[PDB]
């Protein structure tokens, strides 16, 4: 099932508005989803950060909230998802079958 | 056109119309309000 | 109440008739002063409350007492124009060392009945006809 | 924005129509302190007499 | 004399609009998008000058990505601006940098660095002689020929409200949301979407933006809406798309603006447009809220909504005391009169001085915009 | 010269502009009908979409490519500003709070609820309809007519239900008619200011509710909707808990002293109780 | 009955406190704040429970709306008062309020009806056997220790001052003035959004305030430590985000409580703290200000920004004589104070002749408070 | 009346809205007669409320506060002073004169000033005075419904009267003298 990690208050327009774009998207295609709130608990945000691949790092501080999987497989950032929804490569991205 | 013209001109002096009646009421009132104004204080000197 | 409502009507009646006396009499004095300074230029003054309102006339009557050249005036319909091209008649009259207070570009332009007349009556008084 | 001209155009028939708009506005208050005007001088002369 | 004046370049977040100070109408216009290859090198080099700037960018949204260099009201890729502003000078305006000075626009609430990276690019790149920096709700208060009112600007990017007294200016009162343009265009695609008909790239973003401006209305009451198109489809209207393919819109038409109203729709925890307008008034002080009432003065052009100037006033008019007037002025020609302020503010004389000498920028460096600008 | 300014306007647009001026738009005609057509052809095909992406490339494929007369090298034409030249450290972080165990979901059958209901139960007492994942109006409505004659039920709540104005509408025939209904609870709704002045319309005719909770609606009552609500809720003297933030003071003070008059009046009557 | 205790609830604008009478600290502080459901998400993990109040509305802070209902001091909605009410009672103390009586405090000036109020959901709908409503200052007083001095109170909601001199209060010097910390946290907001973050949401509103209270501080000298930001880099400090990313306040540090001193920088035209104080002091008798000069106490969490005294201090002497010395006394443990002397008020023999009974109230109604209590 | 007002809920704390106070005073007060009936009068029943309109639109109510503030003029003790009142100051001050001529001085009380325009005060003050003095002097309170205005119209009598035309400061005395003149030729 696809997982978006978001966080609720953040002090960056552009978090958030990446994270409303992640689930609008969602929302609109039928997908099936759920989001998990990274503020309000601290060991799905802990266990989100060991889960990303070391290459796909910043390289200066945590990694950024808008982060997607399904099941314990991880998907990509919001960067990645651009790139996908461009290429109109968007169901291989996440894993669904189109 | 000719026809454009006077269309231009019928507008032209519609407006003014409108402007210059408006500003001649105005100004009627005015004047009337100051007549009666005066007449309302040299009629309430006497109930003093 | 109703010595306070006598009251009231002394304020109203009175105060207020003594008042339009001076101020009608003073402005149908300063009319002729205006015109006959103004009769020079091809110019005319109707009312002088609506005529001062665009600030033109009054630089041309700055100009016409003083014989020295004045900034020119800025063209436009706007209100904002019209308190600009008060506002250079005002500083004009501020470096020529006449004294004005409770005076704004605004208060012209509004049309205030006192302040312009304190203004006309400020330049018959203090400026200098040379 | 097509051109300068035609704005401007816009701009003069804007002031044209809220000038007698304004007027009028100020007619129906002048009409309304005519009345009240009135009103009181015919209180006034009622208690002359 | 003066080298024809200063040159006034009101930069929207969607679109951009330059022209001479003085004229009353903007000489160029056209949007602020750069488009790039996406990731062919297909026959040689199809993409030739990758940088895709304007009207000619968006001719080919096929074989391009269409980047918006300012997000937000705020500047996100400085080199794409450099290359926008460099495609006003020398490509349609075609004039000297360095003979003429330049103003800008800007939103009140932005990050400081924004200004000062300004001023540098507009005096190190293109050797202005003069500059200076003012607020659009500020040059759209210019425009409507008043001083005193409250003024709503809601561009592509961001809405803000700022109230003016007598030609003074309340800080304190200013309201800033983030809720504009393109929310409601990400919007009108999300419910499209579950219509039949999907939009996901910016080719698609592009069509969606002109359906959105041919084809919304601001409803006068929601459920009356509902229950008029769910009855009948008198409310739907036709589409066409560039190769044929008719489509109808229908109930969407009256759905994507009401989310300026109601920000409920696109989840976002904020309050409405009208309740902002009424908030910024409230938070003045007592004898000056009357005029606020009675100058209400709209911009921009999420406000080219058809009904959306008698919606306001009635939800306004819910707000204020009974007693109270409210008056909502909506110019036909409000969507350029950000840019018609400027055209205003350089023609003054008095406003020879406020301009950002060349000579007074090189002994202060950028951060003589903050104590010179406002 | 207008006149002169007028003929060096197009004449096509001339008879545009006298056209316009007999127009002056459209603000008889209704918002939705204002705007013009696009085209005139009817809506043809199911909309495929690589067909609409096939031919946006082929139209970008062949365009003219147009030249522009000054190419962007990035080159500078300005002086460089260059200015002048002459644990403690520990980053804090925030207050975790205390983590909170999450409530049971509501699992209350809504038919029947609603059955139970019709058929007056007494073993019903409490009705709950809090947080429930998308309930029809219609039911609302059926609820709300099938409560009338239902007097085995106390509490009603339908707090985060998305009700609007016809629920509170429904609400306001209910009111008039029950006598038994103690509290009612329609927080974190849709509901309007029409629907809340209707609410607060049916209170005069009924002596028996004691609680009324509005607060967290989406959007604000106004000014003119409270004094309606202060006016005639100072008509009602049975209700002693009304729910609601005043943004006006004066509306605020005026029903706070009426709450405290009828609180004051029930102690009032368990005096005269206590003397006999 | 020696075993009847009284419970001291000290009951500000930000955090309750509650505790039993005679004890060193109170048991249970925690802020209150009603959280109810927001409308843009359909609910996670809620049940039949409609609102969040204190801590769990604090955990809960994504999913909720956070109000705040006591406003500048004044109760608004008294529904959600008593939903606080209730949970300090029953949630935190774990005691039933039919045995125990209770202790109020309440701010100087403010509405009569507020009490009236109180006095009656305490004795109908808590049915406690007797109570009394107290001033908050003469608390303060009371904790400090001595019977002489002027009281200076700054709390999440009002800042008031009052004099006493020998046991006697003079009414007519009493100010309340409306600067507290709510204000201040509100002016964080408007300043970090110079700097490039955004703070909207009322859980932003929580984030910004848990940041003032940890990175602020009154500066002595404003003109120097403006002077000293902007030349060097050493007084930034970093705070971490609860998404995780990191902020540096800088050059804010001193500028959020600078509005204490200066309320012109939020637009109100009230003068200082420090005036406030000057001119209470001054509108005292002659004889009795050498006394009040010599015994200046300062209260409330407000208070608790590292530099106030020294700043006050120099304020005052250069208001006061020369001749004349000033001495401000800000104690380790003033953020309780208000609620100390509670608990020692509610200790003292006499004071039992002053708890109103509930045949009294009976008797007489609500009014009973006005002439029974100060 | 802010202080007092400020007790109902409404706030003033601005210069503007003080303004707006004082208009408030002036349009919405007066004098009682009996300060405890009133005061009685006004909790059993809301027969004196009366409501203002603010220059925003919004509306309040006064009720109590009418006649509260203008009695802090007869009792400054509201006010925190420990002066006496106005009825006393005048009693005192026709104490302190010679016994001969305090028959007249009841008998010729003239009010004057704007703040002895609260519709009242001439009653009160007569009830007040009557009640310190003597039974046989009977008291005779003089106000003119113009009293607001009499201190310049005396000053209007003053200039016109023949021997006043030696009374001036002439600018010769001045230049002469310096400033400190106006000791010598002004009361
Ligand atoms: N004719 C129109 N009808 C309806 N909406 C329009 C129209 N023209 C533009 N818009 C809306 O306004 C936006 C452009 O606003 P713009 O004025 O470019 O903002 P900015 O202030 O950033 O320049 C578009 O995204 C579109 O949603
Ligand atoms: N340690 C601290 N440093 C600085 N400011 C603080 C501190 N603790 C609390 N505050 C401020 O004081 C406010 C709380 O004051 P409080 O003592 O609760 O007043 P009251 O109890 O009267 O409501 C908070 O809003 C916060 O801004």
């Amino acid at each position: 099932v696809i997982r978006v990690f978001i966080a609720s208050s953040s002090g960056f327009v552009a978090i958030k508005k990446k994270q409303q774009d992640v689930v609008r998207f969602l929302e609109a295609n039928k997908i099936e989803f759920e989001e998990v709130d990274i503020t309000m608990s601290e060991e799905q945000r802990q266990w989100m950060y060991k889960n990303i691949p070391p290459e796909k790092k910043p390289a200066q501080g945590n990694p950024l909230p808008p982060q997607i999987f399904n099941g314990d497989r991880y998907c990509g950032d919001y960067d990645s998802f651009f790139e996908s929804k461009e290429s109109n490569t968007v169901f291989s991205f996440l894993g669904l079958k189109s | 056109g000719i026809t454009t013209i006077e269309a231009v001109k019928r507008k032209i002096q519609v407006l003014q119309q409108q402007a210059d009646d408006a500003e001649e009421r105005a100004e009627r009132l005015q004047r009337e309000v100051e007549g009666e104004r005066r007449a309302r204080e040299q009629a309430e000197a006497e109930v003093a | 109440d109703n010595d306070n409502s006598s009251a009231r009507l002394f304020e109203r009646s009175r105060i207020k008739a003594l008042a339009d006396e001076r101020e009608v009499v003073q402005k149908k004095t300063f009319t002729k002063w205006v015109n006959s300074h103004l009769a020079r230029v091809s110019c005319r003054i109707t009312d002088l409350y609506k005529d001062l309102r665009d600030g033109r006339m009054l630089i041309k009557l700055l100009e016409v007492l003083s014989g020295e050249m004045l900034p020119k005036p800025t063209k436009g319909k706007m209100r904002i124009h019209c308190l600009e091209n008060v506002d250079k008649a005002l500083q004009f009259l501020k470096e020529q060392r006449v004294h004005l207070e409770n005076m704004g570009s605004h208060d012209i332009v509004d049309g205030n009945h006192r302040l312009v007349l304190g203004l006309i009556w400020t330049i018959i008084l203090r400026f200098q006809i040379q | 924005a097509g051109s300068s001209s035609l704005e401007a155009v816009r701009r003069k028939i804007r002031s044209l129509q809220e000038q007698a708009d304004a007027a009028e506005e100020r007619a129906g208050t002048l009409q309304r302190e005519l009345d009240y005007e009135r009103k009181l001088r015919e209180t006034a002369e009622a208690d002359v007499a | 004399d003066d080298d024809i004046a200063a040159l006034v370049v009101d930069n929207g977040s969607g679109m951009c609009k330059a022209g001479f100070a003085g004229d009353d109408a903007p000489r160029a216009v056209f949007p602020s998008i750069v488009g790039r290859p996406r990731h062919q090198g297909v026959m040689v080099g199809m993409g030739q000058k990758d940088s895709y700037v304007g009207d000619e960018a968006q001719s080919k949204r096929g074989i391009l990505t269409l980047k918006y260099p300012i997000e937000h009201g705020i500047v996100t890729n400085w080199d794409d601006m450099e290359k926008i502003w460099h495609h006003t000078f020398y490509n349609e305006l075609r004039v000297a940098p360095e003979e003429h000075p330049v103003l800008l626009t800007e939103a009140p609430l932005n990050p400081k660095a924004n200004r000062e990276k300004m001023t540098q690019i507009m005096f190190e790149t293109f050797n202005t002689p003069a500059m200076y920096v003012a607020i659009q709700a500020v040059l759209s208060l210019y425009a409507s020929g008043r001083t005193t009112g409250i003024v709503m600007d809601s561009g592509d990017g961001v809405t803000h409200t700022v109230p003016i007294y007598e030609g003074y200016a309340l800080p304190h009162a200013i309201l800033r949301l983030d809720l504009a343009g393109r929310d409601l265009t990400d919007y009108l695609m999300k419910i499209l979407t579950e219509r039949g008909y999907s939009f996901t790239t910016t080719a698609e973003r592009e069509i969606v933006r002109d359906i959105k401006e041919k084809l919304c209305y601001v409803a006068l009451d929601f459920e009356q809406e509902m229950a008029t198109a769910a009855s009948s489809s008198s409310l739907e209207k036709s589409y066409e798309l560039p190769d044929g393919q008719v489509i109808t819109i229908g109930n969407e038409r009256f759905r994507c603006p009401e989310a300026l109203f109601q920000p409920s729709f696109l989840g976002m925890e904020s309050c409405g447009i009208h309740e902002t307008t009424f908030n910024s008034i409230m938070k003045c002080d007592v004898d000056i809220r009357k005029d606020l009432y009675a100058n209400t003065v709209l911009s921009g052009g999420t406000t080219m909504y058809p009904g959306i100037a008698d919606r306001m006033q009635k939800e306004i008019t819910a707000l204020a005391p009974s007693t109270m007037k409210i008056k909502i002025i909506a110019p036909p020609e409000r969507k350029y009169s950000v840019w018609i302020g400027g055209s205003i503010l350089a023609s003054l004389s008095t406003f020879q001085q406020m301009w950002i000498s060349k000579q007074e920028y090189d002994e202060s460096g950028p951060s003589i915009v903050h104590r010179k600008c406002f | 010269d207008e006149d002169e300014i007028l003929g060096a306007l197009t004449e096509e647009e001339l008879r545009t502009l006298e056209n316009e001026l007999d127009e002056l738009d459209n603000a008889l005609l209704p918002a939705g009908l204002r705007q013009k057509d696009q085209t005139t052809k009817a809506p043809t095909g199911p909309f495929k979409r690589e067909e609409l992406l096939d031919h946006l490339e082929k139209q970008a494929k062949e365009f003219k490519d147009r030249e522009d007369l000054v190419p962007y090298t990035g080159e500078k034409r300005g002086k460089v500003w260059v200015p002048k030249q002459k644990g403690l450290n520990s980053v804090i972080k925030p207050t975790q709070y205390k983590p909170v165990p999450d409530e049971e979901p509501n699992a209350t059958d809504v038919e029947e609820t609603l059955e139970r209901i019709k058929n007056n139960d007494p073993k019903l007492e409490e009705v709950n309809l809090n947080n429930i994942r998308n309930i029809p109006i219609p039911t609302l409505k059926a609820y709300a007519e099938a409560l009338k004659e239902n007097s085995y039920v106390k509490k009603f709540s339908i707090v985060g239900t998305r009700s609007n104005d016809p629920v509170a509408f429904a609400l306001a025939e209910m009111l008039k008619v029950n006598k038994v209904l103690k509290t009612l609870n329609v927080e974190s709704n849709f509901i309007s200011g029409a629907g809340i002045l209707r609410l607060v319309e049916a209170l005069p005719y009924n002596t028996s509710l004691v609680e009324l909770k509005i607060d967290n609606q989406s959007q604000p009552l106004g000014n003119k909707v409270e004094m309606e609500i202060v006016s005639m809720l100072e008509k009602n003297a049975t209700l002693l808990k009304f729910g609601y933030h005043f943004t006006q003071q004066g509306p605020r003070l005026r029903a706070s002293n009426a709450m405290m008059n009828n609180n004051d009046l029930v102690r009032k009557r368990r005096l005269a109780d206590l003397t006999g």
